[PDB]
């Protein structure tokens, strides 16, 4: 029984290889006391419980833009995952973990070390998240557009392996979108003032936002009619109306200038990655643009990516955008499938190999 | 990979066909070659001997319209693994039911057949 853990900036996804969906999805947050020693309960809380008790904790995210920045806190996340979420003893299970593209060498080693030395895993494997999403989509070649909470990436992959030179990174993702939505609703005339403000605005974004096919035309419709407006009930029971904010918020993926960024949008980043690849494979990248992650979850996003890439590529290029409804957990599902393969027991780093080679074994086994 | 079916792959010119069955690669009886379950996923290795005698490898994973995500995922991954096992010498081809390449359709002298059903998901 292998375990699959997909660690993200915002959310940890965890479960059992062979399941078709994560068993546990929780915020990637470690809470520690503001004042030590004076009250019952150094000391820590993880996930939803940390969020609940946030008024008396200092909350931290161990993962920033997909990369681990606090190993002490990451360890708390894994301990909670094993013991509280999956309810397993980690020494009893092979563990598949996931990593960002271009994950620094020292980080891959530290993760391996923590698994074998702290958690006594009998076996582990680290897989690249985008490659996992591609496999989940039943493809070995394509370009993955991964957008989560802290980071977006375009990742071309050919015959099973990412092309590192062609990879592009956009530091604009879901957190930026939630903030932008807060900003533009505030300007409309609303005021999100309670402690639940970030979650209310995030929920409005997740429930009511969409990507406009033609942005200027939607702005028009929205200005001239009330056809696009939706009501949203606040926790207190107040009902507010969400107008053009529904599509203006995710528009910032296509127009990072909305956010004060000079960078290219997601359609252009995708195109730029494709153009860094050998001309002979481009047609297969355009024909296999896989969307993956929570921030790809907006309705209309695929149609807009198709439209934008169509305008960027020669007119005879076949463009296919692949955006399955379950794409929020594509990485996890690809891991589940990989970890279930009759061939997976020969892929993993065993405790025995770790003992003989130490943490640098990961570079030789996992790529 | 130590996959027992890998040890057999690509030894002589010809066609070899495996079905994904519950996260494993299972060879298809040679007398069934060309009848595909639309609810299943398959890995097809075509070995061609050039005029030199040198072996050339094309690797197709075929996806039934109703195959479950574990089957199409495993077919893709098994394809990469077999390619790696073959020192990277296979050219990989995604084949979708109803949209196969002429090259792939050409492997079946009396034309491939589709039939409904198949082996249950490994999930
Ligand atoms: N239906 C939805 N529509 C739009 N955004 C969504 C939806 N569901 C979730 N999100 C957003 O997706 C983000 C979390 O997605 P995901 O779990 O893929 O991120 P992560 O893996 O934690 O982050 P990263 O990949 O950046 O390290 C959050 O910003 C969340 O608000
Ligand atoms: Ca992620
Ligand atoms: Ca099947
Ligand atoms: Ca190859």
């Amino acid at each position: 029984q292998a375990l699959v853990i997909d660690n993200g900036s915002g959310m940890c996804k965890a479960g059992f290889a062979g399941d078709d969906a994560p068993r546990a999805v929780f915020p990637s947050i470690v809470g520690r006391p503001r004042h030590t020693g004076v009250m019952v309960g150094k000391d820590s809380y993880v996930g939803d419980e940390a969020q609940s008790k946030r008024g008396i904790l200092t909350l931290k995210y161990p993962i920033e833009h997909g990369i681990v920045t606090n190993w002490d806190d990451m360890e708390k996340i894994w301990h909670h995952t094993f013991y509280n979420e999956l309810r397993v003893a980690p020494e009893e299970h092979p563990v598949l973990l996931t990593e960002a593209i271009l994950n620094p060498k020292a980080n891959r080693e530290k993760m391996t070390q923590i698994m074998f030395e702290t958690f006594n895993t009998p076996a582990m494997y680290v897989a690249i998240q985008a490659v996992l999403s591609l496999y989940a989509s039943g493809r070995t070649t394509g370009i993955v557009m991964d957008s989560g909470d802290g980071v977006s990436h375009t990742v071309p992959i050919y015959e099973g392996y990412a092309l590192p030179h062609a990879i592009l990174r956009l530091d604009l993702a879901g957190r930026d979108l939630t903030d932008y939505m807060m900003k533009i609703l505030t300007e409309r005339g609303y005021s999100f003032t309670t402690t639940a403000a970030a979650a209310i605005v995030r929920d409005i974004k997740e429930k009511l936002a969409y990507v406009a096919l033609d942005f200027e035309a939607e702005m028009q419709t929205a200005a001239s009619s009330s056809a696009l407006e939706k009501s949203y009930e606040l926790p207190d029971g107040q009902v507010i109306t969400i107008g053009n904010e529904r599509f203006r918020c995710p528009e910032a993926l296509f127009q990072p200038s909305f956010l004060g960024m000079e960078s290219a949008g997601i359609h252009e980043t995708t195109y730029n990655s494709i153009m860094k690849c050998d001309v002979d494979i481009r047609k297969d990248l355009y024909g296999n643009v896989v969307l993956s992650g929570g921030t790809t979850m907006f309705p209309g996003i695929a149609d807009r990516m198709n439209k934008e890439l169509t305008a960027l590529a020669p007119s005879t290029m076949k463009i296919k955008i692949i955006a399955p409804p379950e794409r929020k957990y594509s990485v996890w599902i690809g891991g589940s499938i990989l970890a279930s393969l009759s061939t997976f027991q020969q892929m993993w780093i065993s405790k025995e190999e770790y003992d003989e080679s130490g943490p640098s074994i990961v570079h030789r086994k996992c790529f | 990979v130590e996959h027992p079916e890998f040890l057999k792959a690509g030894k002589e010119p010809g066609l070899q066909i495996w079905r994904v069955e519950k996260f494993d690669l299972v060879p298809v009886p040679t007398c069934l070659y060309g009848d595909f379950f639309t609810g299943d996923a398959y890995v097809i290795l075509k070995t061609v001997q050039l005029r030199n005698g040198n072996l050339q490898y094309d690797l197709h994973y075929w996806l039934g319209n109703e195959c479950s995500q574990d089957e199409s995922g495993a077919a893709a991954i098994f394809t990469v693994q077999l390619d790696d096992y073959l020192n990277g010498r296979a050219v990989q081809h995604r084949e979708v039911q109803g949209f196969e390449s002429a090259t792939f359709l050409g492997y079946f002298k009396s034309g491939l057949k589709y039939k409904k059903g198949g082996v249950a998901s490994g999930f």
